[PDB]
RNA sequence: AAUCCGGUUAAUAUUCCGGAACCAGAAGGUGGAAUCAACACGGCAACGUAAAUGAAGUUGGAGACGUCGGCGGGAGCCCUGGGAAGAGUUCUCUUUUCUUUUUAACAAACCACACCCUGAAAUCGGUUUAUCCGGAGCUAGGGUAUGGUGUUUGGAA
């Protein structure tokens, strides 16, 4: 597994065809992980501010099949 | 009113700062505090942060890897960005380490 | 001073015999005793093999051929001398 | 906990080789390593080279050039000082034979 | 025996470096006149000396000693491989 | 004294091993950036090729092209060598403010170029030109 | 050459299931890099960098290696001080007795005997449990390399 620290790099993979899958986590330290299945890495992003969480969550592409925990 | 302060046709000088390289590039802080002074010639001490309200001056970096060209502070953040001879590194100064890498693909920035 | 006169063959015991305890005594010194290097000047060749003596000085590194128990062979020195000679009236 | 080999190879063998692991099911289980890999050697003094890793021979050809190799003469064959007495033996013998070749045409 | 007479005297009176770092900068910078090589020193290094000596024209003696020997007679309790005199003062080992 | 301004000399130590250079410049006093008897060198990086009486004169031209370097080296990395290379063209265009300046760096290696490409038409210093084997 | 964890059956699992990787081979594609100064730059150097054409021929390395002895590092185990969940004991005593407190391959970043640089050492110093080392450059100072069964995060709660 690949880890993201940049948030316009997980739109940009979410946005190449390979994507097929996200998953949004939300943790217990209100701590958001946004996981991108693609075809050979699961790419996580650790986006501990919640504000920057949504915004991004509505910023991912309405094609891609996004998951609750 | 590292480095050594030491306190003409209207000369008014406040505060003479003589450090051990030639210093190439100057930076400001946005408070005015904190004065970045980096010479690439030099490497433990290449670079280095003068507080003028202490009235001291200091190396904030440890072990420093490749020369550096310039340096330059944060406009919303107390980081200070070291622009390397190949790599551009951000640092963060309240906690003394390193944030960010930028791989330039630049053979001398 | 531990032991009188067995020294190196006291490792060795009440066995095998005084005399042939003797003998090995003399040539064990002589195959474990650290020997001048020839081409480094320092004290660092040892018998790696019966046979081989291998310099372990730094920036040498030098392998020997010589004798089975000590560096040099009274045997190859004599011949050494006459060869010398024999080139020399040539 | 005691564990058990993972393979149906009995007999710990310098291929053989198992280490312990803790496994998120708080399991003491054993994983199988390979033998631990190589620095090349120099070419002239022996000695393991400078700037290279250590792998395995196959898994030295998923390297790019670079990490197998040294910007120098003899780089990745040759340590630094091996590749300086070369430089200077050539040079200083062909001042030699040079000498000779002025000194026998006459 | 007299070249290690005046060596000794040389050491007493006049000026010296004692190794082959200290050997190479005094034939660099050309101050070296004289210049001492143990007969067990490397053949390469010996040659390297001697293309240094030519190119600044300063004279060569290869000690019959080995480096032990030629620090024995150096005064010194270390082997010395080469040695450059620059000023020989009171001897006369330059000549 | 054997290493002047326009003495042909060898490097041993760096990526341009077994090199031959020319000093430039000696700075045997040393500097404060570079504490140690310095001296600034051009030198040959790719050699010309061998050349022969057949091949049309774009193969020869193309064989006779040379890629020079300029460096900084240590007393102790440079061999010295009897023979001495000199040209007007190549004297004290090379300085510190030059390396200091990437441009004048970048147009002191073209000039370096170009001086040897007169140098190897000219035949002189076949030597100086001709690789070294180790 | 290259696979891990959890789960699953009446009986099979590194094989199935879920999740997460990896190897080799093949083709062209996309993005970047070199090139009209043809085949990249930086570092005094050890050498570094995401790239950075190399045929025939030759050469080198790895693969690839005994046995014994102590020394040092890591991992698991053992041990242990608190916290939290249940459980045993409780005539009396015991802020306690026990159990559960877990984190894989893989991915990224990080991390000091050899080597380099300056400097030249006897009132000789450095140094191991074990006396080796130094004018063939010690000590000291500053660097380079090696780099997980280490740390931090992803996997992953």
């Amino acid at each position: 597994p690949r880890q993201i620290s940049d948030i316009k790099q997980f739109l940009e993979i979410a946005r190449r065809k390979d994507a097929t899958s996200a998953r949004i986590k939300k943790n217990t330290n209100k701590d958001v992980k946004f996981k991108l299945r693609c075809s050979k890495y699961l790419y996580t992003l650790v986006v501990a501010d919640a504000k920057k969480a949504e915004k991004l969550r509505q910023s991912l592409p309405p094609d891609l099949t996004v998951t609750e925990v | 009113t590292s480095a050594i302060w030491r306190r003409l046709h209207g000369g008014i000088v406040h505060a003479t700062v003589s450090t051990p390289s030639s210093i190439k590039s100057l930076s400001w802080h946005r408070r005015g505090d904190y004065l970045a002074t980096s010479s690439p010639t030099s490497s433990s001490q290449a670079v280095l942060i003068h507080q003028l309200s202490r009235g001291a001056s200091q190396s904030p970096f440890s072990k420093s890897k490749g020369s550096v060209q310039a340096v330059t502070f944060h406009p919303t953040m107390p980081y200070l960005l070291v622009a390397t001879q190949r790599y551009v590194r951000i640092y963060n100064l309240v906690k003394q380490e390193l944030v960010k890498t930028l791989l330039t693909g630049v053979k001398w920035v | 001073k531990r032991t009188k006169k067995v020294g190196v063959t006291g490792k060795y015991g009440v066995r095998y015999g005084a005399s042939l305890r003797r003998d090995v005594r003399k040539i064990e010194v002589q195959q474990h005793s650290r020997y001048q290097c020839p081409f480094c000047g320092r004290n660092t060749v040892k018998r790696t093999a019966a046979g081989i003596w291998c310099c372990n000085g730094k920036g040498c590194k030098k392998v020997l051929a010589g004798g089975a128990w000590t560096v040099t062979t009274a045997a190859a020195t004599s011949a050494r001398s006459t060869i010398r000679r024999l080139r020399e009236m040539v | 906990q005691r564990v058990t080999y993972r393979r149906r190879l009995a007999y710990n063998t310098r291929s053989n080789r198992t280490r312990i692991i803790k496994t998120p099911g708080n399991n003491i289980r054993y994983l199988h390593i390979k033998k631990l890999g190589t620095i090349p050697r120099c070419g002239d003094t022996g000695v393991p080279l400078q700037g290279i890793p250590a792998l395995r021979p196959r898994e030295f050809a998923r390297l790019s050039h670079n990490k197998k190799t040294v910007q120098r003469a003899y780089g990745g064959c040759l340590s630094a000082n091996a590749v300086k007495d070369r430089i200077v033996r050539a040079f200083l013998i062909e001042e030699q034979k040079i000498v000779k070749q002025k000194l026998k045409q006459l | 025996d007299t070249i290690n007479s005046k060596l000794a005297l040389t050491m007493k009176s006049g000026k010296y470096v004692l190794g082959y770092k200290s050997t190479l900068k005094t034939l660099r910078s050309g101050k070296a006149k004289l210049i001492l090589i143990a007969a067990n020193a490397p053949p390469l290094r010996k040659s390297e000396l001697e293309y240094y000596a030519m190119l600044s024209r300063c004279s060569v003696h290869h000690y019959s000693g080995n480096n032990i020997d030629l620090g024995t007679a150096c005064g010194k309790l270390f082997r010395v491989g080469v040695l450059a005199v620059i000023d020989a003062g009171d001897s006369d080992i330059l000549a | 004294k054997i290493l002047k301004p326009g003495k042909v000399a060898l490097i041993t130590r760096g990526r341009f091993a077994g090199k031959k250079v020319v000093i430039l410049q000696a700075i045997d006093q040393g500097s404060k950036s570079h504490p140690f008897g310095h001296a600034v060198v051009a030198g040959v990086e790719r050699y010309p090729l061998k050349v022969t009486k057949s091949m049309g004169a774009k193969r020869i031209a193309r064989r006779s092209r040379v890629k020079p370097f300029i460096k900084v080296v240590n007393y102790n990395h440079l061999m010295p060598t009897r023979y001495a290379l000199e040209l007007d063209n190549l004297k004290g265009l090379i300085t510190a403010d030059t390396f200091k300046e990437p441009t004048q760096r970048s147009a002191a290696r073209k000039t370096v170029k170009k001086t040897f490409e007169e140098k190897y038409q000219s035949g002189k210093s076949a030597w100086f030109f001709t690789p070294l084997r180790f």
